[PDB]
């Protein structure tokens, strides 16, 4: 026959989302410069709103496709259309995003507007994806809100990799003084130590690390030239489509707002656009220009990795 | 009830559910509204269909109960396309007052009363409807916009109304048909410009109605009519487009159903218009949407222009001809104006023998059921039941209108032309693959000449096109090329089936195949992919147009992204040469006034034209207007002919050439030159649409003239069976330069035209 | 309990999981929220009672017996061994990085717990007898998300979903052997929710998602940014990779996760936790669509939008976020767990 409902069965509680109400307008997300208090009530809602695919156009995706559902990151590369074209971005990780503002990953610089790039709030994050990247109707204010709450909520899930004792291996240990020597200068722009819970690994500040994406004719030129030395070597398609990461771009900006180095174990695909394939790229001077992010240049393979299994266990 | 998606509780419907919140939402029908036209060729002259004013017509309400008539518009001297508000307590329609003004767009109150003037304009206006644009709950919302480098604050606020999305035609214009009416749509803001202003953060731009309080702006520039606008489930707008461009479709064109957004931001198509697919000339209007198994239910009419016939159906989900349906749907009568309701009952309008009521529709006996009313009288058609309607969402907007864009980065509205000052509006548009295609190769324009790879494709033609206006009746004759290409569809203008046009420019492609490009906007265009000669390999038959500011992407040249497949993931050059910097709104490049060949005429680049005039990083060419270069037959071609060619071709060898610019009278008509004449004349055994002996409209590469201008076999289509003579033979490659050469190439690539400046003009033609 | 990935406090179950014992008369529910498994009588649809384990389970599998019920805690690192009839957790063996997903041997003897953390690669294997973990078998990438056993039991298949990854593959391993003996890519997939087995053993379907990262982000329209996918993979040596299209033209499925096999390889049912909806599809259209077209008619016929109304059953209405389903050993029932709503949607399918 006819496949059909013919019941169902309440384990739980009844549990129903928010209503549509009234869209809120673009100019409208705008004026929320600043988070609204904090509300653990509304933030199931939001959990709601983060995971449903039936608020968009036609079906095609939630926010889950790309942050994923545990609320962490699918690694999945974007072209997204206020930052310019051929200026990729690596998609957020997600947790413990309220405490190191401003947000996305452009800074300050070049960005007056304090939107897309030097974000003010998570409002405008949100706020902004119906229109300018899911194509449909914009969120009420209570829904939004409720998202930002869901977002605001997210804690990190601390490093799988460290001894059941808590404490750190002699690896990793190994590594924390290669961090933290003056010379490499890791603790600069990302201050923080293992044992504190409040460590946020991050100066939540604006840098050149050398890993603007330019063209062959320098900033705001065109074409890109590829600035993965590596691949460059290996004889990759700079316009290839089947890379997991591009090894091209243009950005519109030379500096960026640095993210935390807390959960770095499970972003899949590290820096702005995605540059960086592996922790080892975010060091070795590959990706990005000589001793622009850290001074590395000096240290070998050795130390490298120690540097390396010491940043999976933040 | 849940309908495309599960709801909350089991049997309810999630609010983003439109069709089962509009199933919930719906209530017990008990009044309708519909309209009673006088039986008249002249009082219902559907015949004319789109344009459709049934002069002696009147809208009813009628209830279903008490069985009690009564009349609305008694004040007015024609009234119809009634479409009712989503409360129902009020709605809009089209018609002319006793006291004149033309057709035009009101709305009044169920009960009769406040009575309003939505539109004065010069031309007609026809079947609004409510599009609630950041009015989903009643209210007042507020105006908010950035202090111009200041921060984010309130001004003022505004009922909200939401918009009113209408089709409409100026006055004293020719479609492609030569019919004196091209329509087009219209949303309109009903606040006077705040609506716009909420949304956006200012006004509507477009024609201001001060004294109505309206403005209204053209979301849609088709040569040819769009018509009969409608809501889709997702909240864009649906309606039927005429797609007659050139010689397309044999020579007829076909009326497709289409959506678009509101501000006629991503036109695509639904059903109707691509080959292999039901109806062929049939035509297709009044289409609307069934809510429980989301069926499009539109009229089917035997003949293009007729607005009664038959009801066909297509899955909204899944519009493919696997879903194509025949309503009603034989016995033995006609049907119009159908109307789903969300309780899955329809409203249609009857006629058994000849004349229309309003009827229930039965779907097990495929056929009208039982009679709600007919008058023998009046023709009863377009029923509008009153009812509670959910308003689908609301798409953001990235125009205000004409000549502004809104920015990507800080959402501000701004004028391009007033302000930023360029000369005209200007989008932009790429493709990620032009060697991509679903077409195969064949001799018609739409199809490939030849096969084509990566590489293959040089560059791209930009044509728009040009309104066929005439206001001097005696310097223009329709019919007048009957014995060339054209047909029925030519004219004093053009022998072929091809109207009036001229090159927005050229532009280069990249070695992936990939192109993209800056150009006018709001303005009717399309284009031609180019091989290493310069010649059309495909033309893209149909009119694409661009909202200010706006970009346009497409996966391939007619691959299926904008129809029945999904986007081809491509990684493409023209990608980085759309948007690289940060001071600019677009870093493409504008289309080139011309190309340069080396030696032997082969492509070699593009070349500035001196129409190049801080916003974009590239030399702005191409928005003067005024300066938009075409190629004329009088002006162009044929001193080339006297030249070069008149001398060595008369009488005795065919083709005959000379005469110069004196008109030859053919069937009593004097239009063209005898060598237009003779270039343009058909051959036996050849389909017109496709080409005559020496010309091939649309397709250069295909034209036996420019076969032996280049002494070599183009294509993959041969013109004729012997092409080359045996014996006799003379070269004619070094006969013309590259300029005179790819001239006649770029006019029969145009559509081989004889007059392409529009309106009466002082070069020769048709006069009496 | 806690939201997941939060310190907030919930007093909702919120479902994330569900599964049937094999002799049909027992639904055993994870909530993920709630910290516990709740128990439902298959003929009195009733909750007979509910089971606490360790923090966040996300999956549970029944022996072949039906006296043990193996849950999976993510959030603990753990597995949880169940009393089904005692109703009462007996054991906690220790595992890798956030189990998403275990399953029994045909045997019973063994179980099998897939290791999805985001820089973790294992299935880890646990001895029935000891209630212990024996060893780890290394995948060839980052996050197997769930397995599956062949009917023959000799073959483990594992999906791996690898973040910052365009192409996402499956492991085939050998059970007596222990170790990788394929891996098979699919091309542009991202997010594999679930594997499952046809009962003769010949074929594979995974639920994924298929970006089109290259492409600027422009328009929703004709999936320009995501489609939603099922793939049928040929579990012969040089078999057919499928990717075949969910959606409508303008209706799509939004994230398919959970899967569940018709007994006999009828049809096939699909969680579509953002449509909120389960997907039943014909299986012998599909293989046969599979057996008829070649590799390049395929791919190209992926991208088809009307190509679904062809094997496509129906689409019936459930709670929010169903993001897993199971079926009757009859298959005439099929029930789907909801997240949001917090219950279960009881189907009945086409099968008489
Ligand atoms: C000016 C550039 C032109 C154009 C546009 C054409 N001609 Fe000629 N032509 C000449 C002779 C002796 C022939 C017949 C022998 C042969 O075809 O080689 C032609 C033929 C043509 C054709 C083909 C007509 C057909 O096959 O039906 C066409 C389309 C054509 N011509 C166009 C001779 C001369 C000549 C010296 C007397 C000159 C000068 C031209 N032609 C010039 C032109
Ligand atoms: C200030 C000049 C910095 C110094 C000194 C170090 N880091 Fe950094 N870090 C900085 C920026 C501006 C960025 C982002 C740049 C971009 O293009 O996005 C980063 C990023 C990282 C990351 C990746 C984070 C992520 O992708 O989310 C890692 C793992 C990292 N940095 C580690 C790291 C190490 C090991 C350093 C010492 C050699 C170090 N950082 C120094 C800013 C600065
Ligand atoms: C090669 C020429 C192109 C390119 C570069 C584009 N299109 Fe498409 N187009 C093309 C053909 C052969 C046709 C059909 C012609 C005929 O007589 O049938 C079309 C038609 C359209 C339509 C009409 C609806 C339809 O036929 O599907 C639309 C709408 C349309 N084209 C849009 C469009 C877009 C968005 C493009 C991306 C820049 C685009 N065209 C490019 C061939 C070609
Ligand atoms: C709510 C909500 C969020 N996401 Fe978004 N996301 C995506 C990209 C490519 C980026 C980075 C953009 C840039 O660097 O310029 C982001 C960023 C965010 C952030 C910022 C986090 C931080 O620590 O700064 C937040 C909070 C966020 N996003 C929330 C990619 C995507 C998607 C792929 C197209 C989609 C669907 C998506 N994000 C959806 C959503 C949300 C639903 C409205
Ligand atoms: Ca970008
Ligand atoms: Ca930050
Ligand atoms: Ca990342
Ligand atoms: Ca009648
Ligand atoms: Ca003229
Ligand atoms: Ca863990
Ligand atoms: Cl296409
Ligand atoms: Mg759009
Ligand atoms: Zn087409």
């Amino acid at each position: 026959g006819q496949p059909r409902v013919i019941s169902t069965i309440q384990t739980g509680a009844t549990w129903e989302p928010l209503g549509r109400e009234e869209p809120l307008t673009v100019p409208e997300v705008h004026f929320r410069v600043k988070h609204s208090p904090f509300k653990s009530e509304l933030v199931r809602y939001g959990q709601f709103q983060f995971n449903d695919a039936a608020w968009s156009l036609q079906g095609s995706y939630s926010c889950a496709s790309c942050h994923y559902e545990r609320g962490q990151t699918t690694g999945l590369i974007w072209d997204l259309g206020d930052e310019g074209w051929g200026s990729w971005k690596n998609t957020k990780y997600i947790r413990g995003g309220r405490y190191l503002p401003p947000f996305r990953h452009e800074g300050f610089t070049g960005h007056p507007d304090e939107i897309v790039g030097a974000t003010s709030s998570l409002d405008r994050v949100c706020g902004r994806d119906p229109g300018f990247v899911f194509r449909s109707e914009n969120f009420s204010p209570m829904r939004l809100e409720a998202l930002i709450c869901y977002i605001r909520a997210l804690e990190f899930t601390g490093s799988p990799f460290r001894n059941a004792d808590g404490s750190l291996t002699e690896a990793q240990k190994r590594g924390q003084k290669i961090f933290e020597d003056p010379k490499v200068g890791c603790l600069e722009c990302h201050p923080g130590d293992p044992m504190d819970p409040r460590a946020l690994f991050s100066d939540a500040q604006t840098h050149d690390v050398g890993t603007g994406r330019v063209g062959v004719n320098g900033f705001r030129s065109t074409p890109g030239k590829v600035f993965n030395i590596s691949a460059l070597e290996a004889g990759e398609d700079p316009y290839g489509v089947e890379s997991n990461t591009p090894i091209i771009g243009l950005d519109l900006v030379k500096e960026f707002d640095t993210p935390t180095l807390r959960d770095i174990y499970a972003s899949g695909t590290y820096f702005h656009d995605g540059g960086a394939r592996t922790l080892m790229d975010t060091i070795n001077n590959t990706v990005n220009d000589k001793d622009m992010h850290g001074r590395t240049s000096h240290l070998k393979q050795q130390e490298l990795q120690d540097l390396v299994e010491y940043l999976k266990a933040l | 009830e849940p309908v495309m998606t599960g709801g909350p509780v089991q049997g309810k419907a999630l609010w983003t559910d439109y069709s089962g919140m509009s199933k919930e939402v719906q209530g017990p029908v008990s009044q309708i509204l519909f309209t009673q036209s006088p039986r008249t060729a002249k009082g219902d002259p559907y015949q004319n269909y789109p344009h459709y004013i049934p002069e002696g017509s009147r809208i009813v309400l009628f209830d279903l109960n008490t069985k009690e008539l009564k009349v609305l518009t008694n004040d007015f001297a024609t009234a119809f396309d009634p479409c009712t508000y989503w409360d129902g307590k009020k709605f809009a329609f089209a018609g002319v007052h006793k006291k004149g003004g033309g057709c035009q767009i009101w709305e009044m109150n169920i009960d009769g009363s406040g009575l309003r003037q939505m539109t004065d304009l010069k031309g007609t206006c026809r079947s609004p409807i409510y599009y609630a644009a950041g009015s989903i709950e009643e209210g007042e919302g507020r105006i908010i916009w950035r202090d111009r480098e200041g921060d984010w604050k309130e001004h003022g606020m505004v009922e909200k109304t939401g918009m009113i999305i209408f089709s409409g035609s100026p006055e004293g214009v020719m479609d492609e048909f030569h019919n004196p009416y091209a329509y087009n749509l219209y949303r309109l803001d009903t606040q006077g410009g705040k609506i716009i202003q909420r949304i956006t953060g200012h006004v509507l731009s477009g024609i201001e109605f001060p004294h109505l309080n309206t403005t209204i702006d053209q979301i849609t520039y088709n040569l040819s009519s769009n018509f009969d606008p409608w809501l889709t489930p997702d909240g864009n707008i649906l309606f039927s487009s005429v797609q007659a461009n050139g010689s397309r479709a044999g020579g007829e064109g076909r009326v497709m159903i289409c959506v678009d957004n509101w501000d006629g931001a991503y036109p695509r198509p639904i059903y109707g218009n691509c080959d292999g697919e039901i109806g062929g000339t049939s035509g297709r209007s009044q289409a609307k949407i069934t809510f429980g198994d989301r069926k499009i239910v539109y009229v089917e009419s035997p003949y293009m222009n007729w607005g009664v016939g038959q009801l066909a159906a297509v899955s909204w989900d899944a519009p493919f001809n696997k879903t194509y349906e025949k309503l009603t749907g034989k016995d033995g009568g006609l049907y119009r104006s159908p109307y789903p309701l969300p309780d899955d009952r329809m409203l249609v309008s009857y006629a058994e023998r000849g004349d229309f009521g309003i009827y229930w529709f039965n779907f097990s006996k495929c056929a009208a059921g039982d009679k709600v009313y007919d008058d023998p009288n009046w023709n009863d058609h377009q029923p509008a039941p009153v009812y509670v309607k959910y308003k689908p969402r609301w798409i953001n907007t990235f125009t205000a209108g004409k000549n502004f864009g809104v920015t990507v980065v800080t959402y501000q509205p701004f004028d391009q032309v007033k302000v930023e000052g360029y000369p005209h509006s200007w989008g932009t548009w790429i493709c990620f693959d032009t060697t991509l295609s679903d077409q195969p190769v064949g001799p018609y324009p739409h199809q490939k000449a030849k096969n084509v790879s990566h590489g293959d494709i040089k560059a791209v033609r930009i044509i728009q096109g040009y309104q066929c206006v005439e206001p001097d009746s005696t310097r223009f004759r329709v019919g007048a090329g009957a014995h060339l290409l054209g047909g029925e569809r030519s004219s004093s203008n053009s022998g072929t089936a091809f109207q009036q046009r001229g090159i927005i420019g050229y532009q280069y492609v990249e070695s992936d195949g990939s192109t993209v490009t800056s150009q006018l906007s709001d303005v009717p265009y399309y284009m031609q992919i180019l091989d290493d000669k310069g010649m059309s390999v495909q033309t893209a038959l149909t009119w694409a147009y661009l909202r200010p500011y706006h970009g346009r992407i497409c996966s391939g040249c007619h691959y299926g992204s904008y129809r029945g497949r999904a986007f081809k993931n491509i990684h493409a050059k023209a990608l980085y040469n759309w948007w690289y910097d940060d001071r600019s709104h677009y870093d493409s490049p504008f289309a080139f006034r011309y190309l340069k060949f080396d030696n032997d005429g082969n492509y070699k680049g593009v070349k500035h034209g001196e129409d190049v005039v801080g916003t974009t990083s590239q030399p702005v060419e191409g928005l003067t207007l005024d300066k938009q270069r075409t190629v004329d037959f009088r002006r162009d071609i044929q001193p080339i002919l006297d030249a070069k060619c008149a001398m060595c071709h008369d009488s005795n060898n065919p083709p005959n050439l000379g005469g110069g610019l004196e008109l030859v009278s053919v069937d009593g008509i004097a239009a063209y030159s005898r060598a237009y004449n003779s270039l343009l004349e058909p051959q036996r055994g050849k389909d017109p649409n496709i080409g005559g002996k020496y010309v091939n409209p649309s397709a250069a590469i295909n034209s036996l003239l420019v076969w032996r201008l280049y002494e070599a076999e183009l294509s993959a289509n041969a013109p004729r069976e012997k092409i080359f003579p045996i014996e006799g033979r003379l070269l004619h490659n070094k006969f013309l330069t590259q300029d005179e050469r790819y001239a006649i190439v770029e006019w029969i690539d145009l559509g081989a035209q004889w007059d392409n400046i529009p309106g009466p003009d002082f070069y020769p033609g048709y006069l009496v | 309990g806690y939201i997941q990935g939060t310190h907030v406090k919930t007093d909702l179950p919120g479902p994330f999981h569900i599964t049937m014992s094999p002799d049909g008369s027992t639904l055993f529910i994870s909530n993920q929220s709630g910290h516990s498994v709740t128990f439902v009588d298959a003929r009195t649809q009733k909750v007979t009672g509910e089971v606490a384990v360790r923090v966040q389970p996300e999956a549970s599998a029944v022996t072949p017996d039906g006296a043990f019920l193996y849950v999976c805690n993510a959030e603990s690192d753990s597995v949880s061994v169940v009393d089904i009839q005692r109703k009462q957790e007996i054991k906690e063996i220790k595992v890798g990085d956030w189990p998403s997903g275990i399953k029994i041997s045909p045997d019973g003897k063994t179980a099998y717990v897939a290791c999805s953390g985001c820089m973790w690669n294992a299935i880890d294997v646990i001895d029935t007898g000891r209630m212990e973990k024996v060893r780890s078998i290394y995948t060839s990438d980052y996050g197997p998300r769930m397995v599956e056993i062949s009917p023959d039991g000799k073959t483990l298949v594992a999906i791996l979903d690898t973040v910052g990854s365009i192409n996402r593959s499956v492991d085939f391993i050998d059970i007596a052997s222990g170790r990788v003996v394929e891996n098979r890519v699919i091309h542009e997939s991202s997010n594999l929710r679930d594997v499952v087995y046809t009962p003769d053993g010949k074929y594979i379907a995974v639920t994924h998602q298929t970006p089109k990262n290259w492409l600027p982000v422009c328009e929703a329209e004709n999936g320009q940014v995501f489609t939603n996918n099922v793939t049928i993979i040929e579990t012969k040596a040089g078999g057919k990779v499928a990717r075949l299209p969910l959606d409508d033209l303008n209706n799509y499925d939004g994230n398919p996760y959970g899967m569940a096999m018709d007994p006999k390889g009828k049809y096939l049912y699909i969680g579509v936790r953002g449509m909120h909806r389960v997907t039943i599809l014909d299986m012998d259209k599909v293989l046969g669509l599979v057996r008829s077209s070649t590799q390049e008619e395929l791919d190209y016929l992926r991208d088809d939008l009307g190509l679904v109304r062809d094997y496509l059953v129906a689409r019936v209405p459930t709670g929010l976020g169903p993001s897993s389903v199971c079926l009757s050993p009859d298959g005439k029932f099929c029930y789907a767990a909801n997240y949001f709503s917090n219950n279960v949607t009881v189907i009945r399918t086409a099968v008489d």
